[PDB]
């Protein structure tokens, strides 16, 4: 981190030029409020988890592929056919449409085919493996900081982005629980409790999620995409729009869960704000 | 103890 | 022969098969050296999940083959 | 891509050349000085990794060993016989790249490098291929070959160019393909270690910028085996490295058959040879 | 106690040892059941290469736990 | 040989 010698526009066009370089849909950035050039330039962005020590990544002994089509892939109208849906254990409907959005119906748990699958890549149940779609314009907030929105108009269940970063152990997480500023961009993978046991972290490494701010009323909500459907402690944390966005809106989501029957001042400005995301 | 949360399963999150 | 059951906890179970023992056997025999009920059993082999209705030997499984064992959850 | 409407000239160059922009790492741009095809096949997506498919075992992390050079301070180069990945090298350790990055002219034909269970962080020295293209790459018509690639900047030999990447198939798989023998072929076996010769990388429907290398019986750019995981050899990176110095817009090309033997004097298949090489084999086998 | 060793080709090896026991003699012990010479072997547990000299229980190996055993390049 | 690309194998190297 040197950055004294880089002017304002030196620093914006380097931040341009990590966006540039970032896998799929363009990612921009504007800023209409101050005079701030970009987010932290000792950021590098990834495509995909960055695993660390201690970190037990998934086995593939323990994976399973359904034998559905190799050319339509997977039949959204044939669930029962389809071998890794075999875990759910309920009327056991794709978590997707055929328009490849997320029913409004479908859990917190979706499941995916993986390489031992026989259907293409172009399969109704690979959505979060091809990536994004959406282009995000990254923009200063006003009492936020930095934040996304979104550029194209995206339905509800429309999948936007993985939140990416470095996978560590409860203890080296335990160790970075430094916010030093109300900066936070741990992650705890805490959706089975059986299992958890890891956190990824977003302040080195990460993707454009690692802006997405907290609301209490948001837009977006986090699913937790398995295609090692045998472990639960590392998955894919995939962003569905569960409400309509217009272009231009930023994109938020809840720092936590319902957790029903069970800075620090929260800027959103929802209806039912609580002054805390706590998160 | 301020760490981003899934807010487990346990919610259908729909 | 004999062959061996992976669990995600790093369990490992010997059983003593034949092969032409049926997956159903062998989760029989699960069954009764661990108390894992057939119906939760998934045991996989090669990337693919293991069938009733099919043998060891079907699956080209031979001696001191290693089969792996997830126990089938429902509400996460 | 529903194109039930015709596609123009222009419409397939565009789209080719979004494609391109959305490519992972520094820019791929597209030129065509020679006839009037818009761009390569528009039935093509670029992936950042491999795609593994049915039958196909991927690496096993449990025969995978880090090391621990964060107490040297992050896998240093001088000190090679304390890296733990060097453990299967040759009795001379050293890593396979110099200070500057670039693949040394010793090096062997594999490069062990670090992986996730190591103590060093990316920007550790051996982490050279994860972390992918620095080049700009064009992508140009040739003459008499179909497309060829070159680099906009100096390529100094021993740079990393990128990667071959693709579905990683069966010899089964690639049995029931293969029906491109009838004249371009985009498999690459992963035939490294003869002990471990089992897939094969096809780059037809899905892979990278490499997939538009040209063969060469005059090469500039070699492969090598990138091993992350060195308890595995069915499964690793194909690399790219530059075998001698890449003036700017020079094609960059490889041997498809890679290494050639020294003892066997004796020991066409697709197409006359047309790479226009002094040495010219005449004779390109894939 | 009795400990496992999985290796590539999908075979699982059953070991007598004890926690005494130093990596060279495991590596003897798998030679003399398997016919594996002990400089081209590399035992792994846990994400780390066990070394020649040391014990078992240095690597808080305790009974029924699994190592994995990888065959050392040669060739070049 | 095939009509495939290969590396070559182990022992020849880079030339
Ligand atoms: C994961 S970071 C992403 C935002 C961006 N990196 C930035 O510069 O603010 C989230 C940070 O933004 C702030 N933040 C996020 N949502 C907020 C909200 N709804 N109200 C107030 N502050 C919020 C918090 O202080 C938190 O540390
Ligand atoms: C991986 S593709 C090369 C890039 C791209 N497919 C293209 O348009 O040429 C390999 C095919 O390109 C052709 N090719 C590659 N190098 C050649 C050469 N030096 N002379 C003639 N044809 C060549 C061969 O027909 C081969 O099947
Ligand atoms: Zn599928
Ligand atoms: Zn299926
Ligand atoms: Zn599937
Ligand atoms: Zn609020
Ligand atoms: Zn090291
Ligand atoms: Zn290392
Ligand atoms: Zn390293
Ligand atoms: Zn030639």
């Amino acid at each position: 981190d040197s950055y004294t010698h880089l002017s304002f526009y030196e620093k914006r066009e380097l931040f341009r030029k990590k966006l540039r370089e970032i896998e799929g849909p363009e990612v921009t950035l504007v800023n209409e409020v101050d005079d701030e050039p970009c987010p932290s330039l000792d950021f590098q962005f990834i495509s995909q988890y960055r695993l660390t020590q201690g970190v037990i990544p998934p086995d593939p002994n323990f994976q399973s592929g359904c034998n559905c089509s190799s050319l339509g892939g997977c039949d959204l109208n044939n669930p029962s056919r389809c071998e890794c849906l075999d875990d759910l254990d309920e009327p056991t409907h794709f978590a997707y449409d055929a328009q490849g959005r997320v029913r409004a119906d479908t859990g917190a748990v979706i499941y995916e085919c993986n390489s031992f699958c026989s259907c293409s890549m172009e399969c109704p149940n690979r959505v979060v493996q091809r990536g994004r779609t959406l282009p995000l314009e990254i923009f200063k907030t006003k009492e936020k900081g930095w934040g996304v929105r979104s550029l194209r108009f995206a339905p509800a269940g429309t999948f936007i982005t993985c939140y990416l970063g470095e996978v560590i152990t409860s203890a080296e997480a335990a160790k970075r629980d430094k916010n030093d500023d109300g900066i936070t961009y741990l992650f705890d993978l805490d959706m089975f409790d059986d299992a958890s046991e890891y956190t990824v972290d977003a302040q080195n490494y990460g993707d454009v999620s690692r802006f997405f701010n907290h609301s209490c009323s948001p837009n977006i909500a986090i699913y937790s995409a398995v295609r090692n459907h045998g472990f639960r402690t590392i998955y894919d944390l995939a962003f569905f729009a569960i409400k309509d966005i217009q272009p231009l809106e930023e994109l938020t989501f809840d720092y936590a869960g319902a957790k029903d029957f069970s800075r620090r001042q929260c800027k959103c400005g929802s209806a039912n704000c609580r002054g805390w995301l706590f998160g | 103890t301020a760490r981003l949360s899934t807010g487990g399963c346990a919610p259908r999150k729909q | 022969m004999q062959i061996f059951v992976k669990t995600l906890t790093g369990k490992t179970i010997t059983l003593e098969v034949e092969p032409s023992d049926t997956i159903e056997n062998v989760k029989a025999k699960i069954q009764d050296k661990e108390g894992i009920p057939p119906d939760q059993q998934r045991l996989i082999f090669a990337g693919k999940q293991l069938e009733d209705g099919r043998t060891l030997s079907d699956y080209n499984i031979q001696k001191e083959s290693t089969l792996h064992l997830v126990l089938r959850l429902r509400g996460c």
